[PDB]
RNA sequence: AGUUACUAAGGGCUUAUGGUGGAUGCCUUGGCACUAAUAGGCGAUGAAGGACGUGUUAACCUGCGAUAAGCUUC
RNA sequence: GCGAAACAGUACCGUGAGGGAAAGGUGAAAAGAACCCAGAGAUGGGAGUGAAAUAGAUUCUGAAACCAUAUGCCUACAACG
RNA sequence: AGGGGUGAAAUUCCAAUCGAAAUCCGUGAUAGCUGGUUCUCGUCGAAAUAGCUUUAAGGCUAGCGUGAGAUCACAAAUAAG
RNA sequence: UUCUCGCAGUCAGACAGUGGGGGAUAAGCUUCAUUGUCAAGAGGGGAAGAGCCCAGAUCAUUAAAUAAGGUCCCCAAAAUA
RNA sequence: UUGUGGUAGACGAGCGUUGUAUUGGAGUUGAAGUCAAAGCGUGAGCAUUGGUGGAUCCAAUACAAGUGAGAAUGCCGGCAUGAGUAACGCUUGGGAGUGAGAAUCUCCCAAACCGAUUGACUAAGGUUUCCUGGACCAGGGUCGUCCUUCCAGGGUUAGUC
RNA sequence: CGAUGACGUUGAUAGGUUACAGGUGUAAGCAUAGUGAUAUGUUGAGCUGAGUAAUACUAAUUGCUCGAGGACU
């Protein structure tokens, strides 16, 4: 079609997924869209499992998915992760986090759900 | 009973609101608020507020109970409209209508006012025939 | 395309017969006793089990 | 697109200015007819 | 074996009820045609008409004019 | 009825010749719904004044077409100005 | 600046528009041509022919059809010779 | 059915048959004269058949005789040699 | 007795509506008018009753109709239809706070762009739409506690520009 | 989209965990040499948007509704 919005795009979706996984690592609970939250949880679990090795290769892997926040920063993200987040789930082989289905969105009635984690 | 509470012509499309309005008919008051409190409808927060106001009106203004109130009748009366222009191709400037609705709901407690209206109509027609044949007496 | 006539009340109503509506799925929350929407959290803070959300 | 009216207000003032229209009898006649027509606006300087 | 129910989503048929809709029922310090007494101009002493202002009174209409919602004589 | 009963040559339009509409009515005097209640208030409802709230400011009355609701009648095997 | 102007010509352009712009007036110009003209009832009841016309879907005259006036059966057909 | 007076309306007819033409004796064709229809007349038949046949509608009738035509059913009516 | 089919057209008999002077009447003990009804007329019309409405109307005889409404691609107004239909007109996410209400409110921080201009001096034009506080009916293609929204208050200061 | 089908907690329906096929190819780092363009053991090294097995680690909940008395002869 003629010039119009690109909107949701593969690069846009992967950047947004990176934003959400970084956010959920920073805080621990994120209210988002469940449809993309499925793959968000998938990638979060994969990276957490990858973060458990705790070596320089792991630091390089984390280098590809960090973005700063209002107060918590990328260096703080990596430090806190390799300090207590990744070692926390060493006793859990998969099934790290859980999504709880919240109500539909006020603006568009999209299925908003909250992703959280515990161990 | 009636236990009505008008909204009196707010900006709202009757076609869209009338759907859930006819959904809520027949149902009780308590069994409908719980299901209404979850749907993501722009025509749901207003109905919830209307239900709260009507429950208050019945309990206090009319001294009703509320444990037996049911939705007697819900209607979305025809409201006025406003005409606006739209920037279209070739400067057509077509007209778009904006619809309102005189919203009101009815709540009943007694098992009556179904054939009671029929009896009232019968009383009216009996008054008509008594007035007619009364003038027919000793003609 | 284009119509040489209009739509009538009976035909639009019969079309709208499939514009009919449905009811939600409802479950009971005990810690905050209320009929919430099934497979979803309640507005009080519990999808299930432990309090997973605040009061509102 | 550049529209057929380019609002150069100096040209308008030289057009509907009173002294500009006072230099011709036709302009005065039209102004008197519009005054008879009770128009709120007579010139650009008299609205 | 026969066999009609309930169904009704919705429709239409009669009745009543409620919502625009302003329509007729009624009227207007409003316009229209006139009759009759009068007259047929004003103005460089700066007419009118506008701008501007003038509120115990925000805005507008109106009156007014630096004496500025009004002054003097009778 | 002059477009001109409402602040009509208004608004609006074409820079400009010029075109040029729309709508009044509460009540009897607002004497405007105090009281109480839901809600953020708007709004609405009981209460009261008011003869009358079919007199609540959308303000003498408020038709039908149109939109709905329900008494009963039937229709989901039916080629139908 | 319009029985005007502009135009390396294309009837280019001249207020989104040009075989000669728009605007008010003559003007309710004309219209053999289109379209339409709203309460009820009762009776009788044609033509689409002939002739003419710068005349052919137009107009005119006899004609018919009706209302009414007169003739009075000598009139007309009606059927037989 | 002739005259007197006014008002019209029609000349823009069609269809089938009869005597024709032109055509091409082809036409659901055309200029004609006659018959009949419609226009200005629906009715019954022809499965329907605007102009063919039978035929001429104050109205209601749930009466009969009839015309064209039909009488195994739709759809009204039959059999006998 | 002919009949009562008959367009064009000829012709006849009428009905109602208003006001004009009436003879008369009713009406807050309900008039005009509106809705309905299960009346009378071949018909123009008239009732009668029932409901609103609370203040004018009509019966009978002549006068005049801006008088009697089916079409004029008739005029205006309202209401639909299509119909939830094409589309929502150059672009994101998370977190904290406020509000009762969070994607359209603010705030923190990320990606994305222009960056010979998505920066700036300005001219011209709009000519206070500019700022603060309140509110968000109405305009915002949803949105709202928000606006370049409305209201109140306030704001642009030249000797060389 | 409605809808077909399976699984719905005592769950193998889907997903995460390791495991495998297959493929990108020799990775990062460590040490070697050429200062450096470079190749070497590591190094057939990883993992996958979607392939496959178990594992309940998570979700499909400690949810609700219609739905049976055989009418008539």
């Amino acid at each position: 079609s003629y010039i119009n919005k690109p909107g949701k795009t593969s690069a846009w979706r992967v950047m947004t997924v990176r934003q959400q996984v970084s956010a959920v690592l920073a805080y621990g609970k994120i209210e988002t869209t469940l449809k993309k939250a499925k793959n968000t949880q998938k990638r979060l679990d994969k990276l957490i499992t990858l973060a458990k090795v705790d070596n320089f290769n792991n630091r390089r892997q984390v280098k590809k998915w960090l973005l700063n926040t209002n107060l918590f920063d990328v260096d703080q993200l990596m430090d806190h992760l390799f300090s207590k987040v990744a070692p926390k789930y060493e006793k859990t082989p998969g099934g790290y986090s859980r999504v709880l289905k919240l109500g539909p969105r006020r603006g568009d009635a999209t299925e908003m759900a909250i992703l959280q984690l515990t161990d | 009973m009636i236990a009505f509470a008008k909204q009196f012509r707010v900006r709202i499309s009757p076609q869209k609101a009338r759907l859930v309005c006819q959904l809520i008919v027949g149902k009780k008051t308590a069994d409908a608020q719980n299901i209404l409190s979850n749907t993501p409808k722009k025509a749901a927060t207003l109905i919830a507020k209307l239900l709260n106001s009507a429950i208050a009106n019945a309990t206090n203004n009319h001294g009703m109970n509320g444990d037996a109130l049911y939705v007697f009748e819900c209607v979305a009366n025809q409201g006025p409209s406003m005409k606006r222009t739209i920037p279209r191709a070739k400067g057509s400037s077509n007209m778009i209508t904006k619809r309102s609705s005189n919203l009101v709901v009815k709540l009943s407690d007694n098992p009556n006012e179904r054939q009671e209206l029929i009896k009232q109509q019968k009383a009216l027609v009996k008054k008509r025939v008594e007035g007619q044949q009364k003038a027919k007496m000793a003609r | 395309a284009v119509q040489q006539r209009r739509s009538s009340k009976h035909r639009r109503d019969k079309r709208r017969s499939h514009d009919a509506l449905t009811a939600q799925a409802l479950s009971v929350c005990q810690k905050c006793g209320k009929k919430k929407l099934f497979h979803r959290v309640c507005s009080c803070g519990m999808y299930g089990d432990l309090r997973v959300k605040k009061a509102y | 697109m550049k529209r057929t009216y380019q609002p150069s207000k100096l040209k308008r003032a030289k057009t509907h200015g009173f002294l500009a229209r006072m230099a011709t009898a036709s302009g005065r006649k039209v102004l008197k007819l519009r005054r008879k027509k009770q128009r709120a606006q007579l010139t650009v300087s008299s609205e």
